[PDB]
């Protein structure tokens, strides 16, 4: 579903985030928790409170892996197998939850990095994203 | 369907910065290219066939004012919101046929352009208020559906 | 929401004929089975791993009955869709956390059971008018939602 | 997406399926037409009269496209693309639609092979047109 273009637009854009992709994922996790109540389930052994140091260690491992899968943009289903058990086997996660952290991942970037957030950018991301997710919930398909 | 008082207080005083013209012209513009399905609907618009089209199109800016204009009057309107766009609903379902949940895609593309425009003070907190509000006009305009 | 008086009359009819706890019991297994991520919600009732033991497990044959028994009321109710659900909106979304979209999930797969069970009597026209009954359980378990 | 066994249980469904693929095809859509209005929209020069010529001759060939995919199963990108440009870039059909017809798709199944469309075989139909889908909406991915 990936372009050569769109490879290029990802690579690019996430050049940008650079050292913050922890952040982003830290803040995404934060607007999915209080814009969709419905998500903060999957997280009974976490404290969600507004700067809580177990999303602020989860953000980290959610941006460590969207770096891991945009160096391996050709081969995704193989570069996230672990996390593809783990979500769709043990934690049953609804697929529908992967529309919204990723709505909340743009929201994110949006706010961080204004000036290079473009359409054409955007619409990259989205499809990246679109990609990790059917990844993730490949053990459903 | 409401969310609080020092919530509706929140989400009145952003939309009085609302650029309506700047910020329906991206939203709209922003849909037609990251879901382009939807450009099917605007065909009378011309050429749509590529970003830098899209977004510098005038009859995109026109009818993305609109659109968010419309929106406003959701956003002073809370309390009804099935009234408000009842006429609407009616438009595009009986009329144009879309589907409504390209709604809620536009809605969701509203909040990144919001959070394009307002930054660091869109925060999390707002953005979960914003969700409310674009939820609750998506369902207004799917709703005296039938 | 209505739909019709010829329609409401074809599918009172069909009801008479539907035994709710053998659909009931199929459609919660069809549930569980093509769509996995819903056998979260439902650890309490033991070993849910496999197709065999889903269909036969005991507890999904008697709570299929349940829901098929109140979308029952509903199927008497049509008038007021949003009230005879509105207990049960709140216990699935303030108390069990489901996302609407499965409520969505649900009604079709119930669809098919009836298609199965009913065969050419089962009509397109028929199922035309089980597809809005069903959208309209959906959006009133979806409502006083919050 | 699709298991060694969901490729073994889409083949055998099919095979049961036989000369009929068309009929159903056509049936489908007629389900489609009635139950989900919006989709009408895409059939201007169609006459959707409850048993016209043109939904029949459509019905063949969606179901000559469904057999031509379980023989492909394996390459449905390769074995499809004439398909996804039409539906994609041309015709630009909104990708809920696919839900739509999949789920109409299922339901003629369920009517006329009530005996052999088990919950096994239900399931590895639903992964097979999630897969046929996805591929007809890549120009969008
Ligand atoms: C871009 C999409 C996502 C990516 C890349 C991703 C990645 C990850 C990774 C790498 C872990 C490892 C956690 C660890 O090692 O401790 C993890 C854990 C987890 N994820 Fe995701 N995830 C995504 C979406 C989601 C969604 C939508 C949910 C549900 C709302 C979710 C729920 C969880 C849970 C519950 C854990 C276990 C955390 C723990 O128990 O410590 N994830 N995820
Ligand atoms: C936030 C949700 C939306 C709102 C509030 C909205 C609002 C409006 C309004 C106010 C008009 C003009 C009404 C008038 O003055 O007569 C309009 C027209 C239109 N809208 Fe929507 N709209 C929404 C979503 C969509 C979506 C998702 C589509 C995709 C199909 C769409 C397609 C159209 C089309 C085709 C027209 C007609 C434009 C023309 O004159 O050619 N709208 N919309
Ligand atoms: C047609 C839509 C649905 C209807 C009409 C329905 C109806 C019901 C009813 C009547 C009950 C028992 C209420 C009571 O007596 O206290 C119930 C319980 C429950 N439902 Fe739903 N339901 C629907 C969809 C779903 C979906 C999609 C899920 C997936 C999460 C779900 C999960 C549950 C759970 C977990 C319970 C509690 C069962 C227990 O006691 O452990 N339901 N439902
Ligand atoms: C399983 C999914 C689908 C398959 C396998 C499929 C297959 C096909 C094939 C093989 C054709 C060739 C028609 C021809 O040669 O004349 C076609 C045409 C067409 N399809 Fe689909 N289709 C699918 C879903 C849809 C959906 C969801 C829509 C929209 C509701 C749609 C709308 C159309 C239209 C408008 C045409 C052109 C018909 C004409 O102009 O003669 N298709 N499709």
């Amino acid at each position: 579903v990936l372009s050569a273009a769109d490879k290029t637009n990802v690579k690019a854009a996430w050049s940008k985030v650079g050292g913050h992709a922890g952040e982003y994922g830290a803040e995404a996790l934060e607007r999915m928790f209080l814009g969709f109540p419905t998500t903060k389930t999957y997280f009974p052994h976490f404290d969600l409170s507004h700067g809580s140091a177990q999303v602020k260690a989860h953000g980290k491992k959610v941006g460590d892996a969207l770096t891991l899968a945009v160096g391996h943009l050709d081969d995704l289903p193989g570069a996230l197998s672990d996390l593809s058990n783990l979500h769709a086997h043990k934690l049953r996660v609804d697929p529908v939850n992967f529309k919204l952290l990723s709505h909340c991942l743009l929201s994110t970037l949006a706010v961080h990095l204004p000036n290079d957030f473009t359409p054409a950018v955007h619409a990259s991301l989205d499809k990246f994203l679109s990609s990790v997710s059917t990844v993730l919930t490949s053990k459903y398909r | 369907v409401q969310l609080s008082g020092e919530e509706k207080a929140a989400v009145l005083a952003l939309w009085d910065k609302v650029n309506e013209e700047e910020v329906g012209g991206e939203a709209l513009g922003r849909l037609l290219v990251v879901y382009p399905w939807t450009q099917r609907f605007f065909d009378s618009f011309g050429d749509l066939s590529n970003p830098g089209a899209v977004m510098g199109n005038p009859k995109v800016k026109a009818h993305g004012k609109k659109v968010l204009h419309s929106f406003g009057e959701g956003v002073h309107h809370l309390d009804n919101l099935k009234g408000t766009f009842a006429a609407l609903s009616e438009l595009h379902c009986d009329k144009l046929h879309v589907d409504p949940e390209n709604f809620r895609l536009l809605g969701n593309v509203l909040v990144v352009v919001l959070a394009r425009h307002f930054g660091k003070d869109f925060t999390p907190e707002l953005q979960a208020s914003y969700q409310k509000v674009v939820a609750g006009v998506a369902n207004a305009l799917a709703h005296k559906y039938h």
